[PDB]
């Protein structure tokens, strides 16, 4: 019954530390909205811990898009501007616009609104990302836009994702080289086949999948003897698909952790497809857990899988676990010959020429004729001369 | 208090641990779960949809 | 029982209890020279 503590506070000390900035940031944030929308915003989230739509409002402001509105800044004195320029990235971005942290953005349309507010601590400057909205349903159709966005917005980009030792690596890719579907070279009545599933995952309606009750997910594996081109083939395949594309790239750092990561990051760009180049190098520990993902009991929908390997012996021990195995051999003629088309012998070379070559080079590899190409067209660049009879006679040599 | 069942699966019943089976704690039976014989692969082209596209007759073939 | 169980481990003696359980629990039978010749072969 007794009380040990019998000090009595002023009121003054029932005071909450932090608050009297944060609940005065906030008021300030929401009368600023009403003056400028004439409704009021409500915080949903004081320090939002979700990224995405918050890299959506960065894409937004810094690609000069209407929809999000500059509203405020929050100190005079701290950043009005910023820039994209980071120096870790492959691509540097010089894009200058408004701040990001300091500011106040809202799409008045879509009823939600951003607010970065900086602060000092342990001493950099870090930041409360505040989340506003006018109302429920306004905040629910916001979120549930956010992954249609993300979605149309990879199918202009490839993903890839390197495993480390940490966890994987995604970094995103412009695709500075689109690729028709006349340009996959390959034999022609398994690029029938194939393109049957492509067509209908990524390019139809998707009512097959219910029509006939069919798992909406595929996984294809691509093999045949070294130098077939295999990977120039998927990547060109990947390329003819209007859908995301990630490619997964396995390394010694790969584990049951990343698989789970990567598989995890594709399925939010559902329909996707996943690129899995020498699933052959994957660590033999993790094989048997990388087999039940793609077909166990909690396997998931969503991705169309396509793997190369040379070595179909280890990564299938069942043969068959993926839903086909399509073999990839060298080019018979007129595959060497559409290669020739495509890849431009005919700035140097004759149709009879382009003919004639295609004849001889019986056994080649797409990327011997594609060594042939580089050293033919130098000797054309060179000598005013190709003589790719002379080199073709002289590479089998 | 009260009760796990356990249910395990493999396709490698070689690689399996003997220590596991048939002891009533840990896997008592161990059941084969093999190929279809005809009546079945014809009872699971009924129930998958085949009959959607082909004929009785097709689908017997 | 105890002079048929030659070569038995203390499990085999339990294994064969809980066997011999059910049968006397489900068919109000043990059959037990039965189960121990069937669990030695």
């Amino acid at each position: 019954i007794p009380f040990i503590y019998q000090y009595e506070e002023k009121e003054n000390e029932r005071a909450a530390a932090g608050y009297g900035t944060f609940g005065y940031l906030i008021t300030r944030i929401e009368e600023t909205l009403y003056d400028q929308y004439g409704v009021f915003y409500e915080l949903y989230a004081s320090d939002d811990p979700n990224t995405e739509y918050w890299e959506l409002l960065v894409e937004d402001v810094r690609s000069g898009s209407l929809e999000p509105e500059h509203v405020a800044y929050i100190f005079e004195k701290l950043e009005k501007k910023t820039f994209a320029y980071d120096e870790d990235e492959k691509e540097p971005d010089y894009t200058v616009h408004k701040s990001i942290r300091n500011s106040v953005y809202a799409y008045p349309e879509k009823g939600v609104a951003f607010a970065r507010i900086p602060y000092f601590q342990d001493g950099s400057i870090m930041s409360f990302d505040c989340l506003f909205a006018v109302n429920d349903e306004k905040m629910r159709a916001f979120l549930e836009g956010v992954r249609p966005r993300l979605w149309e917005k990879s199918k202009r980009k490839v993903t890839v994702f390197t495993d480390g030792d940490g966890g994987t690596s995604r970094e995103q890719e412009a695709i500075v080289r689109e690729v028709q579907r006349s340009q996959v070279i390959m034999n022609p009545l398994l690029k029938k086949e194939i393109y049957r599933s492509i067509d209908q995952f990524f390019h139809s309606d998707k009512s097959f999948y219910q029509t006939y009750d069919i798992p909406y997910k595929r996984g294809i594996l691509l093999y045949g003897p070294p130098g077939n081109g295999k990977t120039t083939l998927v990547k060109s395949i990947a390329g003819s698909i209007d859908a995301p594309v990630a490619y997964w790239q396995i390394t010694e750092f790969t584990s049951s952790e990343t698989i789970e990561e990567v598989f995890q990051a594709a399925r939010r760009l559902a329909p996707a497809v996943l690129v899995i180049e020498d699933i052959d190098s994957m660590p033999e520990d993790v094989r048997s857990f990388f087999l039940n993902t793609l077909d166990g009991a909690t396997s998931k929908e969503g991705l169309f899988l396509i793997g190369t390997t040379n070595y179909p012996e280890e990564i299938d021990p069942g043969l068959g676990r993926f839903d086909r195995a399509y073999e990839i051999g060298l080019p018979d003629e007129e595959l060497r010959l559409e290669y020739m088309k495509m890849r431009g012998f005919g700035i140097f070379l004759s149709e009879g020429e382009i003919k004639n070559a295609a004849k001889l080079t019986e056994g080649f590899s797409f990327a011997q004729l594609g060594e042939l190409y580089v050293s033919s067209a130098l000797q054309w660049h060179q000598e005013g001369n190709h003589h790719i009879e002379t080199m073709v006679k002289d590479m089998t040599g | 208090k009260e009760g796990l069942f356990l249910i395990g699966t493999t396709n490698y019943p070689e690689e399996i641990d003997p220590g596991l089976m048939n002891r009533a704690g840990r896997f008592d039976r161990a059941y084969e779960i093999g190929l279809p014989d005809e009546e079945l692969r014809l009872e699971y082209m009924k129930m998958r949809g085949f009959g959607i596209f082909l004929s009785e007759g097709e689908i017997k073939n």
